[PDB]
């Protein structure tokens, strides 16, 4: 359990593009997925101006803790697909000993500045002896379709590189009620160039 | 100007005789763990 606080657990993350070639035939590319040890540390005051500042900015929110909800995951994408039968989503998956209404807030941003943000509201299922909590095929916003397609139509891959410097996504997991942060995730980007998606997770430290 | 200009954004990298977006320090300039950049 790498993306983990005391409270939450993320064991899926996926982003994704679906196209129906017939009712019955679908055929799923993978742009990103993720699916108890000590991760490597990264100092956070060498990301804060990738990311929202002010008043629940990233800086806001790691002082306010708590320290182990912190994480940095550093994406290779998979752009290495086919791009009116598409579906664009994003799954994922999370685990707590707790019953908990948490939201979701995922906010794009350019330059650190917000763009785009979505929010979920999800409650939870009891299994196997815990809490667990799913957004099943979220869609895609059209931001981030279109930020794809501009993407693959660059000529040059070291283009797609130099564009993900200055594209980020923060992602922050909530309890609804008391707004305890149970998951706060900051994530950078670069293209896959090995023949497919990868990904380091590192924990957010002060210094 | 605006920092969120999707178009600015490409442009910039596209046609770089013409960028007009922030000037930043590159991730591979900055203290960063050794295999930041060496996919696993
Ligand atoms: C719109 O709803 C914004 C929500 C963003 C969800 C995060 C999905 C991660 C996108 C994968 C990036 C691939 C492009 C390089």
């Amino acid at each position: 359990r790498s993306v983990a606080s005391s409270k939450l657990w993320m064991l899926e993350f996926s982003a994704f593009l679906e196209q129906q070639q017939d009712p019955d035939t679908y055929n799923k590319h993978l742009f990103v997925h993720i699916g108890d040890p000590y991760l490597e540390a990264v100092d956070i005051r060498q990301i804060y101006d990738k990311f929202p500042e002010k008043k629940g900015g990233l800086k806001d929110l790691f002082e306010r803790g708590p320290s182990n909800a912190f994480f940095l995951v550093k994406f290779w994408a998979d752009l290495n697909t086919n791009i009116g039968s598409s579906f664009y989503g994003v799954s994922s998956q999370y685990e707590s000993p707790e019953n908990m209404i948490i939201t979701c807030s995922t906010k794009v941003c350019s330059f650190g500045k917000q763009v785009v943000e979505k929010v979920e509201t999800e409650y939870a299922r009891y299994e196997n002896g815990h809490y667990s909590y799913r957004i099943h095929r979220s869609p895609l916003c059209e931001y981030m379709i279109n930020f794809i397609h501009k993407l693959k139509h660059l000529p040059e891959k070291y283009m797609m590189n130099s564009v993900l410097e200055n594209f980020t996504i923060l992602q922050v997991v909530t309890n609804r009620d008391t707004q305890e942060t149970l998951l706060c995730i900051a994530y950078v980007f670069e293209v896959s160039a090995s023949e497919g998606a990868q990904h380091h997770i590192y924990r957010l430290v002060k210094e | 100007d605006s920092e969120t200009d999707l178009e600015a954004l490409f442009n910039a990298v596209m046609n770089p005789k013409t960028a007009n977006v922030p000037q930043t320090v590159p991730m591979r300039l900055r203290k960063l763990p050794d295999a930041f950049f060496k996919p696993p």
